[PDB]
DNA sequence: ACGCACGAAGACCAAGTCAATGCTTAGTCTAA
């Protein structure tokens, strides 16, 4: 209904999307946001995650998704590796054992594995601005994009804040909707560069693997 | 909204959300800028403060004052509400110091002007005093009008020495920085004179904030003014002259040479002998008292000591003051007033008017920023030439004799009027002498007492003779002095100020060690952007009239040519102008 | 629900940096080969964005606190101070599954990965404690966004805004502390010292004989106690700005977020058990831009609803929630 | 639970600072390479940030005593004066390794890396010594928080708070 | 009497790196 570009900026570092990190996807969860706020933590989040305003392409195969191209990342920085852990302090778990607290009957604990395990994880950092193309009502995506504060991921423990977003109407010719997870019958024609075959979902939410269908993903973002 | 007649297109957007802010408690910036019509634009704001009630009080220049007045007074939602002026006592004349001094010049004008009983001459006055109806006398600008011959600071009220004086204390409220400074010291200090204003008013409005902090460093920071107060202590002082001057030139000579060459414990024992001595100190005891209370000030324990030779005059110098204005001083004026304020240099390039916060303390929630605005007709009409300076801008006489021969080739190829920028007396006296070997008269340059006062209109009146002027600004004339040929009503004019030549960036031209304070926390950066306000504010002479059509501008600094990485946001600015095609 | 709490620290904070990092005696970060280097353990830096010497954008490292940590040390203080109390009170006992998810969020109790009905979901998200800091078999999403521990620095405006411009400092905060672990068998003098020592001189004889042996030994191509190195830490009363923001909160997990800010100067921040670091105490708790730190701690009569709420939830508490909440 | 203790030295306190410095005769810190420079073992200062009469806060050099030196020095002081006494009384012999942990937290400069028992760690850390250090073979943590000696001086005023500004000391103690 | 404790065991190749930040110079008078 309008082509436009959506600009985000950070004033934090987020994680840096091992996969797609697809426009429609952060719209829908906004929305659930919305409709959380306004019904309560009882609703099925699969019941509002469509109800955006994008317009949907459709192939002949009926596979659809929306008109909303991954965001592009642009680093201003090198992507910072960072580390986390995770342990369950021994000392206070053996004083609690002693006390009744904790009904362990375990003489120690095994920190390879089990309860007390330590873990070590790492997951890359960058400062970036999110820049993507979609075709929708400017107004609302504004809407939607201004109650959402974090980016990306593991915002738990604060990794990509908004510090703000824009919302421009752009020509066609400058970059189109189609860098995103298109179905696997998609037009030539429409897609922007090279797009090579994968596993991927093609309506959010991305991480559910039995949602999982061979799609065709741009080489030139993943 | 009331007053909103005579708004233009430009502050339309602005004024109503500035307008709507103001009930919401809300503390908004914005940047009216010079000749968009700010003057009836503040006296809406104020008309529309006083038709809901509460009280008004608006803080500017003296002169800007007077040009709002102007403005205001036709606005009849405005007049509803009770009109009251300032009361400043260096606003008045002695005057009976005055009328002496007037009777052995024998200047038969200023000596009827005071028998009458100093009422009103000038226009400005005169509509002050009648169309808002307050009795006033004495006042110093007709003073100033009918004689230029009085330089001397003794022109002012004796704190011993009516009408006025009833009208001190006898709805809208005229006033400048400095009187929102005396009664921010009042409360501060008695809370925790000229008591005219209000414990708490609703709405406050100043059209020149971005020198409002300086104004409040200024008030509360006392200058002991050592070496001019000892040397007048020698030629006007005789009571007991000869100790007195041993113990205040002992205290002169040992500051000198222990500091210079309460905070810093070597000081005690001079503030010690000080507070003994000076003491002992006729009519110009205030030239002992402002020392005295300069010294206890720095007894006080509250405030902060910077000491240093002149650099031109080696003077010895001492300045004290509180540097910590940020912590109960600003904000006993944020919760006393919920105000707007407007300057041309609020919004910086990156810094989103973070320093306007922080310069002027305002809480991180009431404040709201407004988008920046810009006439078309004060970038488009004015090209930059590539005349950059070959020589760093120091005090060596080579770089004076280069930036002459420049400043000289654009002066003859000069259109019209024209203003150089000159930062510090220091490098204009270095450069006036090999000016007037060719420009001769045409050359005027301010002094000591040489200021705003008559060379601003001696100025207009040669560029109206055809002289084709030059005037050779010194750190006033970077700042309101007017430069728009108003008689001419094209207005495109563009010759009484055709051209106008930069001769510094300036560099740290703010000495407020309020601004050290600042620079200490956040580093070089925030000097190079209150640099960059000033350079602005430089511009702002530029243009003062709508429709302005054809302007030249000249750069001298070799600093902008030298590629030094500081320098960038002055390349950003200057590159919005287009660049004369040479 | 935003939660802004300033918080200056009394001793040095140490979040140790992953890595094997040297630094030779003078003070030189990763020293050349010519000179001896030494083992460092250099302090949490983050890359950030910043206007330093007048530049556009330098990505110049910033010493934080990891948010993980700060998210961990809130769970461990409302655990310790208000929920561990609570419950004992009651004489209840969890079982390995619920003492798992309530201390670190550990599947490890039910790792089948469970089905949570709608209802179930309601529930539980509002729960005091647990809904705050989801996980478990269950796994939820937590209702607990807790930001870094940023220092008010020149480099981190663009992380914590202009608001508390005044406390910022313009330097380096970071300092080196050196360590050092001596033998104490080296240290004996007089056969009284080594009285209390089963083999008396012949044991110390024998220590050192072979201490001598194995120094011999590495020289010419088993370690001692001895060890001289140091570790990099940010100096001590540098404010720093917690941020914190619960998403649809209800009136017992604000509450308890409160009651954790109350206790949470006893705890520690970061590492340095040893050394006393990560002192601190909160100077102030903003509530949705209203201060609310009273000098006796967080009070007001702007949140005596959420103090009554919690006190209420600590009442009613029992561990047949954390046994349903962790699926055991 | 705080304790804390208020110290006056009678004599000079000497903590070396690693790292070779150098002063001249006049006591020129780092003298320039023309003039005769001597070597110098400062005293060791920590960096501190210290507020002052103008309100900005400003990273100073503080000369203070490294909570692990004095650490140790309690650590010794309790085993020479209160536990090896004891010992001694009952005629209690420990050995090598033994005697090495107790005074330094590890019989050698390889840690275990095995995890102990939880019984095990509750009866160490409710054994009046070693409950507040802790250490050994496999990583025990200690129940004492130390902290440095720092002096009360204007600098320190933001550390150790203001209620012992009476006993503060303006100029330099070094 | 199913649940939990607790050792043995089985994959097993294997480098190159370890800074990220420096920067200048005097006008104001419009409250006691």
């Amino acid at each position: 209904m309008d082509f436009l570009k959506v600009t985000i900026n950070l004033g934090s570092p987020m994680v840096e999307p091992g996969d797609l990190f697809h426009l429609d996807a952060l719209l829908g969860a906004l929305r659930v946001s919305e409709v959380r706020a306004e019904l309560g933590d009882g609703i099925n989040p699969r019941d509002h995650h469509y109800d955006l305003p994008l317009e949907q392409y459709r192939s002949r195969s009926g596979q659809w998704v929306f008109k909303a191209s991954a965001f592009h990342i642009n680093k201003g920085a090198a992507s910072q590796n960072w580390m986390q852990t995770s342990r369950i302090n021994t000392a206070e778990a053996a004083r609690h054992r002693s006390e009744g607290f904790l009904l362990l009957r375990a003489a120690k604990p095994n920190p390879a594995g089990g309860p007390f395990k330590n873990s070590l994880y790492h997951y890359p950092l960058v400062w970036a601005t999110l820049t993507a193309y979609c075709v929708g009502d400017q107004a609302r995506i504004a809407d939607l994009l201004s109650q959402c504060r974090q980016i990306g991921g593991r915002r738990g423990v604060g990794c990509g804040r908004v510090a703000g977003f824009s919302v421009e109407v752009v020509p066609e010719v400058e970059c189109t909707w189609a860098l995103r997870a298109m179905p696997d019958d998609s037009e030539q024609s429409i897609l922007c560069g090279e797009y090579a075959l994968a596993m991927s979902a093609l309506q959010s939410p991305y991480w559910d693997r039995s949602l999982h269908k061979p799609a065709l993903v741009p080489t030139s973002l993943a | 909204i009331p007053g909103q007649s005579e708004v233009r297109e430009v502050l339309l957007p602005l004024l109503e959300q500035s307008a709507s802010a103001i009930e919401k408690g809300k503390i908004v910036f914005a940047e009216a800028a010079t000749g968009t019509g700010k003057g009836r634009m503040i006296a809406s704001l104020a008309a529309n403060a006083a038709a809901k009630g509460d009280t008004v009080v608006i803080s500017a220049p003296l002169a800007v004052t007077w040009q709002l007045i102007d403005a205001l007074k036709g606005i009849r939602e405005a007049q509803v509400a009770g009109i009251t002026l300032s009361l400043g006592r260096p606003n008045f004349v002695s005057p009976d110091r005055v009328l002496e001094w007037a009777v052995d010049n024998e200047r038969v004008e200023l000596a009827a002007w005071v028998e009458q009983g100093g009422k009103p001459l000038s226009e400005r006055t005169k509509g002050a005093s009648e169309v808002i109806e307050h009795e006033l006398c004495w006042m110093l600008e007709d003073a100033l009008v009918l004689a230029e011959d009085l330089p001397i600071d003794a022109i002012m009220l004796s704190p011993d020495d009516c009408p006025a004086q009833r009208l001190y204390k006898s709805g809208i409220v005229l006033c400048s920085h400095y009187m929102l400074a005396a009664h921010v010291r009042f409360m501060q200090l008695r809370g925790l004179q000229s008591f005219s204003l209000p414990q708490a008013i609703d709405t406050l409005i100043v059209d020149e904030a971005h020198l409002l902090e300086q104004a409040f460093a200024a008030i509360y920071s006392h200058t002991l003014r050592l070496r001019p107060l000892v040397r007048a202590i020698e030629s006007h002082v005789g009571r007991g002259k000869t100790p007195v001057v041993n113990a205040l030139n002992a205290l002169a000579q040992q500051i000198t040479r222990t500091v210079q060459q309460d905070e810093v414990p070597s000081l005690e024992p001079a503030l010690r002998d000080a507070l003994t001595a000076l003491e002992s100190i006729g009519g110009a005891k205030a030239v002992i008292r402002v020392a005295i209370r300069a010294i206890k000030d720095a007894l006080s324990g509250r405030s902060r000591l910077r000491m240093e030779l002149t650099p031109v005059r080696h003077f010895p110098m001492l300045v004290s003051g509180r540097a910590n204005l940020q912590k109960a001083l600003l904000s006993l004026w944020d919760s006393v007033a919920g105000a707007a304020l407007v300057s041309a240099t609020i919004y910086a390039s990156d810094d989103h008017a973070v320093l306007t916060r922080w310069k002027l303390e305002v809480p991180p929630a009431r404040a709201i920023y407004l988008p920046p605005v810009h006439p078309a007709w004060t970038t488009e009409p004015v090209v930059l030439h590539p005349d950059r300076n070959a020589i760093e801008p120091n005090d060596s006489p080579e770089w004076a004799d280069e930036t002459a021969g420049l400043i000289t080739k654009v002066a003859e190829r000069a259109a019209g009027g024209t203003l150089v920028l000159c930062t510090s007396y220091q490098n204009a006296e270095l450069l006036q002498g090999r000016l007037l070997a060719v420009l001769g008269e045409r050359l005027i340059v301010q002094t000591k007492v040489s200021s705003a006062s008559m060379c601003v209109a001696q100025y207009k009146a040669l560029y109206r003779a055809g002289a084709r002027p030059v005037w050779l600004g010194v750190g006033a004339a970077w700042t309101g002095i007017d430069l728009s040929d108003e008689q001419a009503t094209d207005p495109a004019d563009d010759a009484m100020l055709s051209d106008l030549v930069i001769t510094r960036l300036p560099v740290g031209l703010n000495r407020s060690l309020t601004h050290e304070r600042r620079v200490a926390i956040a580093g070089f950066k925030i000097v190079t952007l209150e640099a960059v306000w000033q350079l602005r504010q430089g511009l702002g002479r530029l243009v003062r009239r709508p429709g302005v059509k054809n302007k030249n501008l000249w750069v001298l600094d070799s600093r902008i040519g030298g590629n030094t990485p500081w320098v960038a946001p002055y390349r950003k600015l200057l590159s919005r102008y287009r660049t004369a095609p040479l | 629900m935003q939660i802004e709490v300033l918080i200056r620290n009394i001793t040095p904070i140490f979040s140790a940096a992953p890595g094997s990092y040297y630094v030779s005696l003078d003070g030189t970060i990763n020293p050349p080969q010519g000179a001896s280097r030494f083992p460092l353990t250099r302090a949490r830096t983050m890359t950030v964005v910043a206007e330093t010497g007048d530049g556009v954008a330098k990505a110049v490292p910033l010493p934080i606190v990891p948010g993980n940590t700060m998210r961990n040390l809130l769970r461990r203080t409302m655990l310790k101070d208000v929920i561990e109390p609570a419950l004992r009170d009651k004489s209840a006992q969890l079982s390995i599954g619920a003492y798992a998810t309530a201390y670190a969020g550990n599947s490890s109790g039910n790792p089948d990965g469970v089905p949570s009905s709608f209802d179930e979901i309601v529930t539980m998200r509002a729960h005091p404690f647990l809904g705050l800091f989801g996980g478990g078999p269950r796994m939820l999403q937590g209702r607990l966004m807790v930001d870094s521990l940023y220092p008010i620095h020149q480099f981190s405006q663009r992380i914590i805004g202009s608001d508390y411009i005044n406390d910022s400092i313009k330097g380096g905060i970071t300092e080196i502390v050196w360590t050092r672990r001596n033998d104490p068998i080296l240290q004996l003098g007089s056969p009284d010292d080594a009285a209390v020592i089963e083999g008396g001189a012949q044991a110390a004889n024998d220590w050192i004989t072979s201490l001598l042996a194995t120094t011999k030994a590495k020289k010419g191509k088993g370690r001692g106690l001895k060890a001289f190195n140091a570790h990099e830490v940010v100096i001590a009363g540098v404010k720093w700005l917690w941020r914190i923001n619960v998403d649809r909160p209800s009136e017992s997990q604000i509450g308890l977020i409160l009651l954790a800010l109350n206790k949470l100067a006893n705890q520690r921040i970061a590492g340095g058990h040893a050394k006393d670091y990560g002192r601190f105490v909160i100077e102030d708790v903003i509530l949705d831009g209203e201060s609310v730190w009273t000098p006796s701690g967080v009070s007001g009569q702007a949140t005596e609803q959420f103090f009554d709420a919690i006190a209420e939830a600590l009442d009613g508490m029992t561990s047949s929630e954390f046994e349903q909440f962790a699926a055991s």
